[PDB]
């Protein structure tokens, strides 16, 4: 799911950082860190809204290392993927235990004990593909699957899902 | 009370060895006994007796009394009475299928490391240099009976047909 | 019966040995032996 | 599992270790790039037996050593097969 969120972060200035100019410096970190980054909470961060209007609130310093902290409170799109939720994928690598699906900048493994009995592996194909009764799934084929479970980590996520059930398998 | 000693001889065939089915058996023809009474009945000892007590004692197969003839000859009279209580054997019985049933109906391990992973630790230790499931510090490769259950739970369906018709 | 056997001499060897070595009677008593100052001749 | 720790330096990286330990700065140094690798370095039968052969080196004087060489001599006999026997008198002595 591609959604919007309000979100806030806490960023620390070297003191050398301090010249007047040093909001711009500000939205540079803001920038740098959060796009493309990942959070286990809030999920994959992709683009930050509202440039113009953010907040830089009151900047504190802290104690020895003399470095400035802030609180940033910003407007952002982000993907935050979701267990029974069915997604379109394009594979990438494929394993004997399954392929691996990527939606968007989330890569999806699907167990093969999750697909179809007719569905079945093939090794004898460059590169390795999934030869069903009337499907073939190959690295470049598009899957619609359907998301069994998800990890979440702070930084970094990762999951499953099966196209074993209606409505699903190769797009 | 026919349909009740034939769940307990059931039980008996299941639980435990055959003196202890005889036991029950000859507590079942004789209708009060007091402490004493199946060592006049039984060649076994006391003492041993005693270790067979225990057992059921583990258990809710049964239920003693414990009750004094008072009359004043000496120390008077510790009598103990045995008489099986059906509800508590019901409900054990019951529990221990079902949990029986639940342990049959319910993966990574790396060899040098003997570690453990799990479906989300796959997600994790998937590497795409290689295709394999990597384990974590060591970076070693991940390695890994029902139907056999299920006939032993054949077993376990005629007692589970016996209850119901015991139910009703 | 053996006379050797019978007798345990670090019963009472090693037992006053312990004492003077660690200055305790018992505690019951403590810091009896002090080792000597050599400091000066008058210490 | 592994878990043995080793201490290398990431920018010499030519050999294995060759270092040297600094005890007093507690620290422990590469010596050829004077990189500093570590800080804050910090600084019933057998009780039976034993205590009646105990008694008897006792009795005889002779010193801790050649009691306890006997002491280690008797662990390894112990309750082996090929003894068989000998009631403890004849092992202890
Ligand atoms: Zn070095």
């Amino acid at each position: 799911m591609f959604f919007i969120k309000d979100l806030s972060l806490n960023i620390t200035l070297h003191p050398s950082f301090f010249g007047p100019r040093m909001k711009q410096y500000l939205k540079t970190k803001l920038l740098e860190e959060v796009e493309g980054s990942c959070t286990g909470k809030f999920g994959y961060i992709l683009c930050v809204l509202d440039y113009d209007n953010i907040d830089i609130q009151r900047g504190r310093i802290l104690p020895t290392d003399g470095s400035a902290e802030f609180n940033v409170k910003y407007r952002a799109v982000v993907f935050k993927p979701f267990k029974g939720e069915v997604v379109d994928g394009t594979v990438v690598s494929c394993s004997q235990h399954g392929f691996e699906v990527q939606v968007g900048p989330m890569k999806v493994f699907v167990t093969k004990h999750l697909m179809p009995q007719d569905l079945t592996f093939n090794a004898g194909s460059n590169p390795p593909s999934y030869q069903s009764s009337e499907d073939v799934i190959t690295i470049k084929s598009r899957i619609r699957v359907k998301i069994e479970g998800c990890i979440s980590q702070v930084s970094s996520i990762h999951a499953i899902g099966s196209i074993k059930e209606d409505y699903l398998g190769a797009i | 009370d026919d349909i009740v000693k034939n769940l307990l001889k059931f039980v008996v065939r299941g639980f435990y060895g055959g003196s202890f089915v005889l036991v029950l058996d000859a507590i079942l023809f004789h209708s009060v006994l007091a402490e004493d009474d199946l060592k006049q009945l039984l060649s076994i000892n006391k003492t041993e007796l005693g270790p067979l007590i225990a057992r059921l004692r583990s258990d809710r197969l049964i239920s003693i009394h414990k009750q004094r003839e008072y009359p004043p000859n000496s120390k008077s009279v510790e009598r103990v009475y045995y008489y099986v209580k059906y509800p508590h054997a019901i409900d054990a019985i019951k529990w221990k299928v079902h949990q029986v049933v639940q342990r049959l109906k319910d993966g990574y391990m790396c060899p040098i490391c003997l570690t453990k992973y799990t479906q989300l630790e796959a997600v994790q230790l998937l590497n795409f240099d290689r295709t394999e499931f990597l384990c974590s510090l060591c970076d070693e490769p991940l390695v890994e009976k029902q139907d056999k259950l299920n006939r032993l739970m054949d077993q376990i369906q005629p007692i589970i047909d016996s209850l119901k018709k015991i139910d009703d | 019966f053996n006379m050797k056997l019978a007798i345990n001499a670090k019963t009472i060897t090693s037992g006053l040995k312990y004492a003077l070595a660690t200055g305790n009677w018992g505690s019951s008593r403590a810091g009896v032996s002090q080792v000597l100052n050599r400091y000066t001749y008058s210490s | 599992p592994n878990l043995n720790i080793v201490l290398t330096c990431p920018e010499c990286k030519v050999y294995p270790p060759k270092i040297v330990e600094r005890f007093s700065e507690g620290d422990v140094v590469c010596a050829l790039c004077g990189l500093v690798l570590s800080d804050k370095l910090v600084d019933n039968e057998v009780q039976a037996a034993f205590a009646k052969i105990t008694m008897l080196c006792d009795a005889a004087e002779l010193p801790k050593i050649v009691k306890d060489c006997a002491k280690e001599a008797y662990k390894l006999c112990h309750d082996e097969k090929t003894l068989k026997g000998k009631s403890m008198e004849s092992i202890m002595a």
